[PDB]
RNA sequence: UGAGCCUUGAUGGAAGUGUGGACGCCAGUCUGCAUGGCUUUAAUGUUUGAUGUUCUAACGUUGACCCGUAAUCCGGGUUGCGGACAGUGUCUGGUGGGUAGUUUGACUGGGGCGGUCU
RNA sequence: GUUUAUUAAAAACACAGCACUGUGCAAACACGAAAGUGGACGUAUACGGUGUGACGCCUGCCCGGUGCCGGAAGGUUAAUU
RNA sequence: GGGCGUUAAGUUGCAGGGUAUAGACCCGAAACCCGGUGAUCUAGCCAUGGGCAGGUUGAAGGUUGGGUAACACUAACUGGAGGACCGAACCGACUAAUGUUGAAAAAUUAGCGGAUGACUUGUGGCUGGGGGUGAAAGGCCAAUCAAACCGGGAGAUAGCU
RNA sequence: UAAGGUGAUAUGAACCGUUAUAACCGGCGAUUUCCGAAUGGGGAAACCCAGUGUGUUUCGACACACUAUCAUUAACUGAAUCCAUAGGUUAAUGAGGCGAACCGGGGGAACUGAAACAUCUAAGUACCCCGAGGAAAAGAAAUCAACCGAGAUUCCCCCAG
């Protein structure tokens, strides 16, 4: 629902079998918290993958530059 | 798999590691409170400045704190009694505090963080041996005893 | 304890007496040490895979207490217990009907049952 | 004893008894987005779930089939490299 | 040699015959799907209040007198049980007649069962449709229930009338 | 603008007007109870209750006026913890709700057809949700071409069923 830093998902889709099924799929990615900033400390963000390894390349920071700012 | 101590801790590398460290161990620990380390353009070139530029100190520092095992050895007997009792034991706490807080029994003053003794001590009364552990470079020698009362 | 590079060895400071490991078509040679005047393969460096040792430093805490707060959430702080474990991400061997992908003919004195389709 | 009020009162449901299994208490389990509540103001001689079958006398033989419980040495076997 | 061609005038309108794509002559299902409205009936349950002349019988236990070495045993009095009795209110519906374009879309009349209990009732609250509730009949969920009502997909489809 | 005129179902009464502030029409205003985003709090809509200020005051009062919630900024206050934040107060701006269709976007059927039915169709239609405008939306090559070259996006007819 979440993982801020990057978008999300919980786009639908159809699960198919063997020729065909049409039901439905969805809701994915993940959750964590707990992240120490180098400044103060710590608040709990809820990112998942993809938001998790995001916060590497990048900061720390600049990943929360926005979540602030806009 | 890049970082720089300078502050070595028993890490395979002293002054800063220039080439592949560990990762994720330092996102939660090292980085923290203790050797911050981000070993990316800006904070390397800034390190160069602390070594290129290099001493005084091994020679006027060192003595400014070696002294430590000279001013306190002749010491007088510590005569702080840890509350011997219960048919032999005791019920004093012995840690930290009377270890090193057993100079102020007159006025000087040192730090409990410099205390050298692998496991806790027994709370007994007898010779407390204390081995002062003031700096790498120096070392020296105190004693606690315990009385009844 | 395996294996890769490959580093130092055995095939392809001047005599004699000796000690050890080597293997045999076997009657033998190999090979360090005192006194005397490239590959087949072994050790050390290593790189890396295995078990097993120990360490703290991962972060965990659905323990306690303090504020936000006349909240059971959450966050911060103190404290305790656990601790580089757990757990997560990528990769990888298992296992995996738990799930999925792979319609059910016609003829017929209605149809179906039966029978037949060359 | 109970049941198809209004075509079935039974050999069916229940029953006491038996067995397996789960639950260390903020119990398992259930109602509930949560708070909270039931279980229980009980705490393994207790509570739940499954199967077998008031009180009395009892409840025989079969584990081949299917299911479940234990073992897991060996065979077969997924992703993965 | 044989197949197909080779001194067949076509093309563009207009009106018509046919064909193609379209509804598709008209009316009609039982149904499926989507989104809302419904627990003012009823089924359960929650909270808070009320009712039971109505009347009867009268077990176990006990108090006391008697009595026993002690009990049993007994006599009264108290006591108050029971798939107990008849029994009004109240709750329910076993039987027959009448009604059947009714007084009434389930009742009236005479009987009938329970009536301190798994009782009965007022007020308000909570469970929503493949869902609820159910001492279980597929019963009940507003005169509707083998899947409610309302609106929509919708002119569903109808080789049938 | 003007001789009439006081809206309609019915006059009638009592009246206003004929010159140029009587009507009547058009513009800008003034007023504009209660409910309704409803906004001081509550509420079965048009009702109920308060705080803090006010004027006239025969100086209790009447009514009036302000006081919702969010967001931006401002200043002031300000925890666990020195700091700092969290939080709090005040104030100025602003939003909030309606709205027919067209438009961008998030979610998205089934009947139906395939003379059955799963791929496929219906159709990204129905519908539901958000948003904005007068239209919205789209709009200067890491485009295409084929060794010739074209030259941003958009909309129209062809290429082609
Ligand atoms: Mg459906
Ligand atoms: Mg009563
Ligand atoms: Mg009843
Ligand atoms: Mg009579
Ligand atoms: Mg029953
Ligand atoms: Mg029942
Ligand atoms: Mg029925
Ligand atoms: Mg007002
Ligand atoms: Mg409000
Ligand atoms: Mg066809
Ligand atoms: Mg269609």
């Amino acid at each position: 629902m979440k993982k801020d830093i990057h978008p999300k998902y919980e786009e639908i889709t159809a699960s198919c079998s063997c020729g065909n099924v049409m039901k439905i799929r969805s809701t994915v990615g993940h959750d964590l918290n707990l992240d120490v900033c180098s400044k103060c400390h710590p608040f709990f963000t809820g990112k998942q993958r993809d938001v998790a390894t995001g916060g590497r390349v990048d900061r720390f920071n600049k990943r929360f530059n926005i979540p602030g700012s806009k | 798999m890049q970082v720089i101590l300078l502050d070595k801790v028993a890490n395979l590398g002293s002054l800063g590691d220039q080439v592949n460290v560990k990762a994720g161990y330092a996102r939660n620990f090292l980085v923290p409170q203790g050797k911050a380390v981000p070993a990316t353009k800006k904070n390397i070139e800034f390190f160069e400045a602390r070594r290129a530029e290099l001493e005084a100190k091994l020679a006027e520092v060192l003595a400014a704190a070696n002294a430590r095992a000279e001013k306190i050895n002749a010491l007088e007997t510590v005569t702080i009694a840890s509350k011997a009792g219960d048919e032999g034991k005791l019920f004093g706490s012995i840690g930290t505090r009377d270890i090193a807080d057993a100079v102020t029994a007159a006025g000087v003053e040192v730090a409990k963080s410099e205390v050298r003794l692998p496991n806790g001590v027994l709370r007994t009364t007898g010779e407390h041996e204390v081995s002062f552990q003031v700096h790498s470079e120096v070392f020296a020698k105190v004693i606690v005893n315990v009385v009844a009362e």
